Parts: structure tokens; sequence; C-alpha cells
């Protein structure tokens, strides 16, 4: 009764285990992670001889033009250059190692607190990071706290976009193994679980249909 | 058009020199009209203004506004008729 | 029925002085002209601190507890404030102008900058009661001969490095028994000194001149004496050294110079980390985070501020204010944006929310006069002096349509068809309303009949008529859309400035010269209301004026007016230091807000022009929302919001209403009066928690039996709650309960719940939708890697 | 490609999409989609159908949306 | 060492 | 100034602060002598007696 | 009387008239500052009627920046007798030049705001004008 | 089909209830033949949801218990033929940009 008493009330993290919930923190964080992409792209920061060499029309020489005798790489080259000195210019993880674990323990809800607090910029890295070599263990063990995370019903919108992330990042090494057992029993897995979560769909969908007739209507 | 009837300070060599490296010359005076205006207008609508009225104002660089918000896409503004 | 409370300014992040990071590196302090605004860059919000100053502020600085903040301006007057609270504490009048201010790494003592003096206080306890006098000082220290730059302190409180227009850099002991350990002057130095810093085990100093030279330092033999052993030079062409800030933890040294370019370097080797430019404007002041990861800059030219996290070289923070007053404003339907107009010809987006520019649009080569949406809310116009009225798509962000008169007509006012395919634009030269069509961009036809310049423009919502006033003294009612076109002229007492249009399309009110505000009604083209407005305005006399305030009539009348979407308010504000808040069927004032307190603006107490900015409003209008309202003004975007409702307004209270009983019929699981209760004392706490305390199942039960008094209410409720909720399949559950049950009621009655179902429709279209999109396509994308065939 | 070219031809006339997209349907999964990149001017073909078939999508989606005006006729009299 | 060092 | 709290004095020499919504005193002080006069200020911060 | 800043702007004018008949005749460039020029030109009225560059050149003089001073508006305009009455009753502030109430004798009007220029509403003065008419409206307050 | 679309709004709305019970039926018997409905889906859920707007206040006071079923029959059927075009729609693209981002990485 002390909320009461001082005149305040907290919300519940989760009203209930069936009901589905959004992360605690800003709405914007699944619009930032799933174009994180064109993010970097747009937030690029903007950029003789003594022996000249001329010949044709323009020194005199029309004969050789009415006769009809008539750099990129070097730029690559050169591009491969400024690479070398940034080298030369400097002269100086948690995440893996929970999800071995995770795998181990079979319990990914240690390695699941750390995806909410990374960065945007942390998580998308991470992501990309995980390895896509047989037999594809932690892509495997990924999909797997994903899917314990969807049962959670918790921070809904957080898991879903985590796994586009990964199917961008690695849709064709999923995709040039699907027949793989692994990859297929927790890729099964994964579609009992989200398949529960259409629901959310028929009420908004809901809410709008009858909302646009009722205000015109 | 008029023909230079006074001998070249450029020789040969300089000419030639020229083609080897529509106009910057003509693209000076094009920023010189600029300013030109842009301070002329400025003086005369702070006489005929009644409220104020701001004088008006390598390394990369960052474009401190932009024109469009960076989540959007380039291929996302075009219409499916333009592609 | 609501008491506004000034939330925040949009449209300027930095103005000048110097902006310092929250110990948390959470949040940016950024002085923002006479306030200071608190952006939370983790959260992506932003709030403006209540309390103002008399001039335009100097410098501050937040004490690594998060609690104490002191703001100085110009004068001296320096204003202590509880963060956390966002209430003021202390005023007190240092009497000479305070260059820096920062607190000691203790926080026990904070150090004043003062002309060539320095000033050490001890810092009042937060805890403890408000005490009339806390500022006590403990040394005052005076070597300096000339003003002094900066000041910098030893992490572990003792010492002060100071550096001043000596070309020298100076340290001091905050202990006096510890005044021979450090009481040296540093020279060398052939320009001013701007900062001087210790590292991180304060072994070496590091200062740095204005020509762009680094001496380090070091206590050493020839018995041993400071000496600089290294000296490292920045090789700036023309450009001088405008800030400098180090990290002793990463030894992160940023510099800013007046050529507009900053550079991050290593100490002690001196590796050019990163070299980016801002523009052709000094970079005014530079600040580190807490890490060291995240680097603020401000340019106090073009109002400038850029957060840069260097490490992953990417901008958590990139905003640019308006370099020019507002000219105009406009919500966006849902009121989730709202579009801001400069004088400059410069378009603005902003997001409410995070109360950050989205977009900037340049295309307008003058002054933008007016912006204004369409019903649909896809859709933005602008008109501009420059002769061109422009058409905006806000999904795809680009210039689709551009109209123009036949003669370069200069636009003063525009007005936009419902049905988004007529936009009329008034000029102040013609008297006549051009027309165009938005479908094919073609001039449909010129209105005429104007005695006078066409002031305002408005299109009903609902009916479609188009109401237009003039300086002409009367005001015409087109009906172009029919048949056949009819115009109904009605007269007015003066020159008509500004006009509003009721949402029910049924009214408009019209402001005038005389400080009057007249209401009439459009199918009887009968006056059926007037409200006086010379009195309640308030005007301050100009320093260069020589007459007096009370004889003064430059402006006692409102330029601006809108309606409340509830109908029964009118918000009005005018080149004036007054926003009036007015009730309409009762004709009174429901209270007036100050828009400015700072002396350096003329109105808040032969060749050459007396001219110096003036305080004012260009433009007003609520929110859709219903719980704001901003005001356009030189300063910037002023937002004024009821969201705090701390107010205690009960509704059909009786002493058996009580909080403790509403929890006794929770316990007792007597849902609906323990809901309906919680209204009746009207305390959001309360609500929130009944709201939450209610069954899924039980939920179609109490939403049937609701009484319709309160079904107002709940559905905002609901709509607020819902936008910044985590439970956002429960609020689902709780539209769909209300609008099943009471459906056919709100039909009855659409204006009586227009605003509460927009804001359900808000968070409907705007979060809601946004998930099952991500939802959705992932499900496809699932089946497309599982069906199809793998690559060879 | 050939009947790629009709495909695109056929998806940008909102009267004639639906006949399209079934036939790339078909071709998606009775291919090797890793085989149909290789071929020349296929991707160009690609990037026509992508956009318009977006803005059916978007469409039809709506179409969806305003059907629930139907429950709101069978809650409304079932009262 | 400095005198203005740590400790 | 908020609406949701009274406080009084009385010849009993005693400043009592009532919660309204409760409607209970949640506060209770006793001064030397009678306070005759008692005022909040506009903000809510000050009280003057 | 100091004219040195009307001077400026005269000079100024033809500075920039002759950098754009330095520039080539067909370029675009050239020709719409040129008609933007002559267009805010006679916007503020200094050119009575439109005009060419070339008239642009010699038209321009500091007197008819005088010309347009409100002071002198008013003056033929028959406001006040004198310049320096004019100068006074826009001192004292009882001159109104459309919505807005100007006490500043250095200001111009701009061609479309001379038919506005007028008395305010309350000037004393006002009342003793329709007085001698005997049209004094008290409820008009004028 | 062959009345002409801007004058299908008025005619319409020019139609009387009792005929529109009769239209409802209609949709009933062109909803049991699949193969139709979906060559002209579009034009019926338009026409549909126009008339049901238009008629909501009539609708709802009606007692029909057989009128319930029709309504509640269409809704099931339409429902899956509008899912079925959507979910083919989906389908579609999000395999479609994935061959792109195959071909680019080929070549890039």
């Amino acid at each position: 009764l002390n909320d009461i008493d001082f005149n305040t009330y907290t919300s519940l993290e989760q009203i209930d285990k069936e009901l589905l919930t959004l992360s605690i923190g800003p709405r914007s964080k699944m619009n930032t992670l799933l174009h994180l992409d064109v993010i970097r792209k747009r937030s690029k920061p903007k950029e003789l001889p003594f022996f000249l060499q001329l010949s044709g029309e323009k020194v005199g020489d029309e004969a050789s033009v009415r006769e009809g005798i008539a750099h990129r790489r070097d730029q690559e080259a050169q591009k491969k250059l400024d690479a070398e000195e940034q080298m030369n210019k400097f002269k100086v993880s948690h995440f893996t190692k929970q999800l071995r674990e995770g795998s181990q323990s079979k319990d990914y809800s240690s390695l699941l607190a750390t995806l909410i607090n990374f960065s945007p910029a942390a998580v998308d890295l991470e992501i990309r990071s995980l390895n896509s070599f047989e037999p594809f263990d932690e892509i495997v063990w990924f999909i797997d706290a994903l899917t314990q995370g969807l049962k959670s019903n918790k921070n809904f919108e957080l898991y879903e976009t985590f796994m586009s992330l990964l199917f961008k990042a690695h849709g064709d090494v999923i995709h040039a193994n699907n027949k793989n057992q692994d990859i297929a029993s927790a890729l099964q897995n994964w579609e009992d679980v989200h398949k529960k979560e259409d629901r959310l769909d028929d009420l908004v969908k809901f809410c709008m249909g009858v909302a646009a007739f009722v205000t015109t209507a | 058009f008029e023909l230079s009837d006074v001998k070249s300070s450029k020789s040969l060599a300089e000419i030639y020199e020229d083609d080897y490296t529509l106009s910057e010359e003509l693209q000076k005076a094009h920023s010189e009209i600029s300013e030109l205006y842009a301070n002329l207008v400025y003086k005369l609508d702070v006489l005929s203004s009644v409220h104020f009225v701001p004088k008006p104002a390598e390394t990369p660089t960052i474009s401190m506004e932009d024109a469009q918000p960076l989540y959007m896409s380039n291929a996302s503004s075009l219409a499916p008729q333009e592609i | 029925k609501s008491d506004f409370k000034f939330s925040n300014l949009l449209g300027t992040v930095y103005r000048q002085g110097n902006i310092t990071f929250s110990d948390d590196g959470k949040q940016l302090l950024s002085p923002v002209g006479n306030r200071v605004s608190v952006f939370d860059l983790i959260n992506n919000k932003s709030f403006t601190f209540e309390y103002e100053h008399r001039k335009n502020i100097a410098a501050i600085d937040l004490n690594k507890q998060g609690t104490l903040l002191i703001s100085i301006d110009e004068d001296g007057r320096a204003i202590l404030v509880n963060f956390k609270a966002r209430n003021v504490l202390h005023h007190f009048n240092f009497k000479e102008k305070c260059s820096a201010v920062k607190f000691s790494p203790d926080g026990r003592l904070f150090a004043l900058a003062s002309g060539r003096f320095l000033q050490i206080w001890k810092t009042p306890d937060v805890n403890k009661d408000r005490q009339f006098a806390p500022f006590v000082r403990h040394r005052v220290h005076a070597g300096h001969f000339q003003d002094i730059t900066s000041l910098t302190w030893s992490q572990d409180s003792r010492f002060i490095l100071t550096t001043s227009k000596d070309l020298s850099a100076k340290i001091w002991s905050v202990d006096s028994e510890e005044k021979n350990l450090a009481a040296t002057t540093f020279n060398g130095h052939r320009d001013y000194v701007m900062g001087a810093f210790f590292s991180h085990d304060q072994e070496k100093i590091y200062t740095v001149s204005k020509d762009g030279a680094v001496f380090v330092w070091e206590f050493t033999k020839r018995k041993y004496s400071w000496r600089i052993t290294k000296k490292h030079f920045f090789y700036a062409n023309q450009a001088k050294v405008k800030c400098v800030t180090f990290h002793p933890a990463t030894r992160l040294l940023a510099v800013g110079f007046t050529s507009g370019e900053f550079r991050l370097y290593d100490l002690p080797d001196f590796t050019l980390i990163q070299q980016l430019s801002m523009g052709q404007n000094p970079v005014n002041t530079v600040s580190v985070n807490q890490t060291g990861e995240w680097l603020a800059f401000g340019s106090s030219k073009l109002g400038q501020l850029l957060v840069y996290e260097w490490q992953s070289e990417s901008y958590i923070l990139k905003q640019q204010g308006h370099f020019d007053s507002t000219n105009s404003l406009a919500y966006s339907p849902d009121g989730s944006r709202v579009v801001t107009a400069s004088e400059d010809g410069k378009i603005k987006v902003w997001d409410i929310t995070s109360g950050f520019c989205l977009a900037t649009f340049e295309e307008h080569t003058s002054s933008v006069t007016a912006v204004q949406f369409a019903k649909r809310g896809q859709v933005m116009f602008s008109s501009s002096l420059d002769g061109t009225v422009r058409a905006w798509d806000l999904i795809r962000y680009r210039n689709f349509r551009t109209f123009t008169g036949t003669e370069r007509i200069q636009f003063n006012c525009l007005a936009v068809d419902p049905s988004g395919e007529v936009v009329c634009a008034g000029s102040l030269d013609n008297f006549d309303i051009h027309v165009w069509s938005v479908q094919t961009g073609q001039l449909l036809d010129a209105l005429s009949g104007h005695e006078g310049p066409v002031s305002c423009l408005s299109f009903s919502q609902e009916n479609s008529v188009l109401a237009s006033a003039s300086w002409d003294k009367t005001i015409r009612i087109w009906s172009i859309f029919g048949r056949s076109q009819q115009v109904e002229p009605i007269e007015v007492y003066s020159d008509v400035l500004a006009l509003s249009m009721r949402p029910d399309g049924k009214e408009v009110a019209v402001s005038t010269l005389k400080g009057q505000i007249s209401i009439f009604n459009i199918e009887d083209a009968k006056q059926v209301g007037n409200i006086d407005c010379r009195k309640d305005i308030i005007s301050g006399r100009f320093n260069q004026d020589r007459f007096t305030a009370k004889n003064s009539e430059r402006s006692k009348f409102f330029t601006t007016i809108h309606y409340s979407f509830d109908g029964m308010a009118i918000v009005a504000g005018g080149n004036n230091n007054s926003i009036c808040l007015y009730d309409v069927p009762n004709e009174v004032l429901l209270k007036r807000f100050i828009v400015s307190r700072n002396m350096a603006l003329n109105g808040t107490l032969l060749s050459t022009r007396k001219m110096r900015p003036e305080v004012r409003v260009t433009s007003v209008q609520f929110s859709p929302t219903a719980n704001a309202f901003a005001a356009a003004s030189t300063e910037g975007l002023l937002i004024y919001s009821t969201n705090d409702t701390i107010l205690f307004d009960p509704f059909d209270l009786d002493v058996d209403v009580t909080p403790h009983s509403t929890v006794e019929a929770l316990r007792e699981k007597q849902f609906l009066n323990a809901l309906v209760m919680a209204f009746r004392l009207n305390e959001e706490y309360l609500i929130n928690k009944v709201y939450e305390a209610i069954p899924i199942k039980e939920i179609p039960l109490v939403a049937s039996n609701i009484p319709a008094i309160y079904l107002p209410r709940i559905l905002k409720f609901i709509g607020d709650f819902a936008i910044e909720s985590q439970h956002i399949e429960f609020n689902l559950i709780w539209i769909k309960a209300l609008l099943s049950a009471s459906g056919g009621y709100i039909n009855e009655h659409k204006y009586l719940f227009s605003t509460a179902m927009r804001s359900i429709q808000r968070f409907i279209v705007r979060v809601a939708k946004e998930v099952v999109n991500t939802t959705t396509d992932n499900k496809y994308t699932y089946r497309f890697l599982v069906s199809t065939d793998g690559s060879m | 490609i050939l009947l790629m070219k009709r495909c695109r031809d056929w998806n940008t006339n909102a009267k004639t999409h639906t006949i399209a997209q079934r036939t790339i349907r078909c071709i998606l999964m009775h291919h090797n989609i890793a085989k149909l990149s290789e071929i020349p001017g296929m991707v160009k073909i690609v990037d026509a159908i992508i956009p318009y078939t977006q803005r059916h999508f978007t469409r039809v989606d709506n179409l969806v949306e305003q059907s629930y005006i139907l429950d709101y006729a069978l809650v409304e009299m079932d009262k | 060492v400095a005198p203005t060092a740590l400790k | 100034p908020e609406g949701r709290w009274i406080v009084s004095a009385s010849l009993d020499s005693t400043i009592r602060t009532w919660d309204l919504p409760t409607g209970g005193c949640i506060d209770g002080i006793i001064v030397d002598n009678v306070a005759t006069n008692v005022k909040f200020s506009p903000n809510g911060d000050l009280l003057a007696t | 009387e100091d004219y040195h800043k009307y001077n400026r702007i005269c000079g100024d004018i033809r500075r920039l008239a002759n950098k754009l008949s330095l520039l080539p005749p067909t370029d675009p460039f050239r020709r719409k500052h040129e008609q933007l020029l002559l267009d805010k030109l006679y916007a503020m009225g200094v050119l009575t009627t439109k005009s060419k560059i070339s008239d642009l050149e010699n038209k321009v003089t500091v007197s008819a920046i005088c010309r347009r001073r409100l002071p002198v508006i008013m003056h033929r305009l028959k406001m006040a007798e004198t310049i320096q009455d004019a100068v006074k009753f826009i001192e004292q502030g009882h001159v109104r030049v459309g919505p807005n109430l100007i006490n500043d004798p250095a200001y111009l009007v701009t061609r479309n705001m001379e038919d506005y220029v007028t008395w305010v509403d309350n000037s004393k003065i006002k009342k003793t004008l329709l007085r001698y008419r005997n049209q004094i409206d008290d409820f008009d307050f004028s | 089909l062959r009345i002409r679309m801007s004058q299908l709004e008025d005619a319409l709305m020019v139609m009387p209830f009792s005929y529109v019970l009769k239209f409802l039926k209609f949709i009933d018997t062109v909803m049991q033949n699949k193969t139709l409905l979906h060559s002209h889906l579009p034009l019926i859920c338009k026409n549909l949801f126009f008339i049901i707007k238009f008629n909501h206040k009539e609708l709802v006071s009606q007692k029909n218990e057989e009128l319930k079923l029709q309504i509640n029959r269409v809704k099931t059927e339409l429902r899956s033929a509008l899912k079925s075009t959507e979910d083919d729609l989906g389908f579609n693209v999000q395999g479609l940009k994935f061959v792109k981002q195959q071909w680019n990485l080929r070549h890039n």
C-alpha cells in the first residue's frame, strides 16, 4: 500500500504470461534496428608532365583522325594504398560466450538479457558476426535463444526484429542448407511459437476497421 | 565574338597546357553575383522590414541538415511507374 | 478546463555557451538562449527547463550526483535548480560576468571563472531545507592579469588549472595547506591559452594555445622543475583553435577550430584519430562523455548541435535549428509530427515524441508564410512570398507538385480542401483568392469580390465551405463546390487579421484590429458571440519608445487565433508578450501566458534603423490530441501541455468515494464499481491501478456496463496511455471491448468522441501496425526459405 | 526470360496482377532459385516486379482491413 | 614524480 | 494551489494539513502563538502564516 | 543631411548591374537575376514603372530612396505640413502603415503598402480632423 | 461489371434495402461458386463494404436469424479468399527481394 501512500503507481512488467507485451523502451528502436544499414550508408560523410601527351585534331594531325587511329584500375590501386595507409595510421566476446553457455545449459535467459541491453550498433555487429561454417552451431543456438524469448511473451517487438537481421545477414546460409536437420528442427520449433503469435494481427487490424467505420459512418 | 589583337601572355606550351587541363571563370562570376544580391537583398529588406531581420550567412564535411530521413532508402522514394 | 504548462522548445537545440553531458552519459544539457534544454539520447526524448533567466545564458554545468545544476546568465545572476525535481532552489548574483563554471570532482565545491579572478564556492546541500543564504566562499584567487579563458579541476579535487588571456597557464591548490604543492605559472605559448588539462596520473600537464600549439609539461631535473619536454602544433592554414576538451581516461583530445572543423587526437603521441567539418562557422563548444565514447559539438551561428559516437563514427544526435523566427506551424492530423516554417524559406518536419527534425525542405526561395496539412495527413502544403505554392508528400518526403500564379503573386495565407483536391491562397497585393487543382496543378479560377487584401483562409472540415477575411472590414463565405457558386458577405467592425473555423464547421471566429474575437454562425451569417481582448493583452514599452505602454497602440490585437478541438476554447496570440486562452460560450479568460521574460528582447518589460529583436507570437494551434498547444515565436516553437495533471479535479464525487474504498472494491472484485469510482476521483495513478488489475475474462463485462458519461474519458485515457505503454495487446482488448460494446453510441455523437477516437487511431496506426508488419514479413520470409528449393 | 517479360507487363495492371503472381509463385516453387539469378537480364526484370508487388500488397490488405465492417454488423445486432 | 600527482 | 490539500489553524495552537482525496489529516504542528492567518503562495512552494 | 548609406545602396546597384553586363547575354543566370533585381526595385517603388537594366543603371538615385521614406510620403500625402512635422508624428506614434505601428522615421514604404499608411485609430489628432468636418464618431473611437 | 464505376456508388446509394437483401443473397450464391469469386473479388469487396456502410443502421435492426447465417458464411469464405491472395503476394515479394540480394553478393 506504500504506492497508494505516495499517490503513485508503477505499471507491471507484464500483466499476464499469455499476454503479449512490448519492450520497456523507445518504440523507435525497432525502426532503427530494421533499417540500420541505410542509416550507415546515409550517415557517411560527404567526400603537368614535361612530355605532355596529346594527339589528333587538336594538335593539327587531322590525318590521324581521318585515318581512324585514335585509369579506373589506377584508382582501384590508389584505394588499396589509402587503406594500406590507414592500417599504418593506427597501431593499437561476451556475447558469443553466453551463447555457448546457453546451449550448454539450455537456458538463454542470461543471453537474452544482454541482447536487450546492447545498443543497436552493438546488435547488428553481433548478429552479423555469427559464424557460417558447418555445423552452424551458433545460428542454431541463436534461433533457440529467440525461440525461448517468444515463448516468454515479453519484449515481443525486439525478438521479432532480431531474426529479421539474422535472415538478412544469414538468410542465404540458412537457405543453402535448408535440408540440414539441426537448422530445420530449430527452425521448425520457431514456427510453432510464432504461429501462435498471429492473434495480435487480428486485434490490431480489427480495431482499425471498426474505428475507421465508426468515425466515418 | 571578339578576337584579341595583342600578343598573348601565354606561350604555345601554355595554351596547349591549358587544353591538357561550364567554365570555372563563369562559375566564379556565378557566385560573385549571388553574394552581391545576398548582401543587397539584406540591406534593402532591413530598411523595409517592420520586424527583425538577421544578417544572411580539404576535409570531409558533415551535412548538418538533410532533405530526407536517414532510415528512408533511396529505392523507396521511387514510384513503381518510375522504376 | 485544463491547466497548461510549458514543456519544451522545438526548433532550437543550441544557441551559445557550453554543453555538458550528464554524469550517467545518457543525457545532454544544452543551453538554449534564455532557458536550458535537456535531451535524453538513450530514450530519444527531450525537455526544456521551465525556469528562465533575466538575460541570455552564459555557462552551465551539472554535478556528478545528477542533483544540482547551476545556470549563470551574461550578468552573472545565477540560478540553482534541482535536476531531478526540475525546480529552482536559489537565486544568487555574483555581480560579474562569469566566463565558466565547473563543479569539483568531489562535488563539494564549484569554481567560477570571474574576470581575471578565480572564485571557489561551497556547494549547498540539497537534502537540507531551504536556506536563505547558502553560498559561502572558500577562497579567492587573483593571479591572472587578464580574463580567464577556462579552468580544469584535478581528478582528486585538490588542484585547479586555469587558462587565461595571459598567454600563460596557472595552477592552484584547493587546500590552503597544499599551496606549496601547486603554485606554478606555465609560460611559453605565443597566443592565448584556452585549456589546460591533467593526465590520468596527473604527472603531466597539457596546455593548448589559440595559435594551435600543445605543450606537454613534466616535473623533472635540469632541483626538479616543470619543463616543456614535448611540443605539438596544429598546422591549420588559417583556422584558429576555438574550443578544446580532454578525456584523461582515454587520452582523447577534441579540438574545435574557427574554420568549422574539429580534430580528434591521442596524447601524448599526437595521433590524428579523425578530422571532420561541421561547416564554415566556428565550433563554439565541445564536450566529452564520461566513458569518452560520445563527443558533443556546438556551432552558435547556425545553432548546430551534434553528438558523435567517434568509436563507431555514428551520429547519436544530429540537429540544426531555424536561423530565423518561425513564421508558422502546423500539426499533423494525428499530432505525431509538427512542421515549422521560418523566414529563411526552409521548412522542417519535427517529431513530437522525439522532439527532433526528421527532414528539412529548402525548395522555397523566399520566406514561407503558411503551412497546413490535408485531412488525410499524407500531404502537406506551403506558401511563400517567392510566388509559389508547393505540395509535399510526407510518406516519401518529396515535392510532387508546385503551383504558381500567372504573374508571380506573393502569397501570405493558404487553405486546403479536406478532400485534398483544391488549394486556395491569398495575397496582400491582388485582393483575389487563387484556386488550384491538386490533381492537375491548373488554376481553376480566381475568386473575386474582396475590396481589401485577403488576410486568412480556411476550408470547413465537414461542410467544405470556404471563409475568407480581409482588411476590407468584411468576411465572405464561398460555396465554390456545386453547380452554382454563392458568396455571403458579412461586415465586421474593423479590419480582420486572423480567422478560425469551428471543427463542426457551423461557426467562424475572427480577430479584429479593435481587439475583438467575434464568432458568427455560418449557416445564418449572424454574429453569435464576441470577446474583448484589448485589456487582457500585455505589451511592453520598447527601449526605443518615447511614449508610454498604457497609451501605446502598437499591438493590442491578436494576429493569430485557433479553436480547441473540443470547440469550447480559443488560443490567441499577437505581436506581444502574451498568449491568452479563452472560453467561447462564457466569453471569459481561462488563463494568460507570458511568452518570454528575457530583458534583451525588446517588448518583454537618418538612414539607420534603430532595430532589435522583438517578442512576438507568429502562429498558434491546438494539438489534435487535445492535451497541448504550440506557439511559434522568435525564440522558437514553444509547447505548453497538460501532461503533468498534478491537479485534483474530481467529477461527481461523494463522501463514500475514497482511494481506500476503491482498493477494497478491487479486493472484493467489484471491477466496475472500482473502475467507475476511479474516474470520479480522476486520479491517474488510481485509474492505472484499476485499469491493469481487471482480468481479461471480465473486460467485456465491465466495458459493456460502463456508464455513457465516463465513456469519452476512458477512451481518451487508453489512447494516451497506450501510445507509450508496453501492454500492447492488453490495450487492444480494451479498445476492442469498448468499440464493440459502445460502437453505436460513438456514431450517434461523433464530435463528442472525435479527439478520443483520434488518439486511439494514432496508437493503432503508428505502433501497433508497425509491429504486425515486422511480424508478417518474417512469416513470409520463413515460408520462402523453407518451401522453395535450396541453391546448388 | 520470355515468361518473366510478360508477368512484369501483367503485374502493373491491377486487373491482371493476380494471374502473374501465381506464375511467379510456381516458378520459385518449381526451380532452383539460384539458377534463376544467373540468367542474364532476369534481375532487371526482377527489378520492375518488386515495386508493383508492394503496391498490390498495400492494396488487398486494405480490402481485408475494411472487411470487419461485417463483424461490426454481426456483433452490433447480436445485442 | 610531480607534486600534483594523485595521492 | 493544487486543490489537493487544505491546511488550517485553530485556537488550540495547532496547524493541521489535510489530504482531501483521502479525507484525513496527514501532518500536525504545534505553534507557540496561535496562527491567525494561513495562505499558500501561488506556486505552492511557500506558505505564509 | 547625410546620404552616405543611400549612396552605398545606389552604388551597389550599379556595381551589380555592371557585373551582370559583364556576363554573357545568352546566359540564363544573368537574365533572371536582372529581372529579379528589377522586380524588387519595382516592388519597393524606387522604380515607379517597370524599366530596363539600362534605366536601372541611371534612374536609381538617392532622391528616389529619400522619396520613399515614410515622413516624405506623408508630406506628399498631405498628412503633415513639413518633413519635420511628419517625423514628430512618426516619433510620437500616431502613424500606422497597415496592420502595424511605425515609430521609426527612417522606415520607407513599399509600393503596395503606400495605400494603407494611415494614422492610428485612437490618435487625438484624428479626433480633430473629424471634429472639423463634424464627422467624429465616438462609437468608432475616432 | 457493366455499370461504370463513377455511377456505381450512386447506383448502390439509390438502391432500396429490400433489394439490398436480395443483393446479399446474390453474393452468397456467387460466393458458393469459388471460381467466379476470385475472378471478380476486388469489385465485389468494394460494393459489399459500401452497402453495409450505407445501410448499417437498417442492417442492425433486422431480426432475421437467417440473415446472420448469410453474413456469417460470406465472411468466412471472403477471408480465405483475401488471405490467399495476400499470402501469395507476401510469399512472392519476400523471396523476390532475396533473389536480388543473392545476385548482388555474387557480383559484389
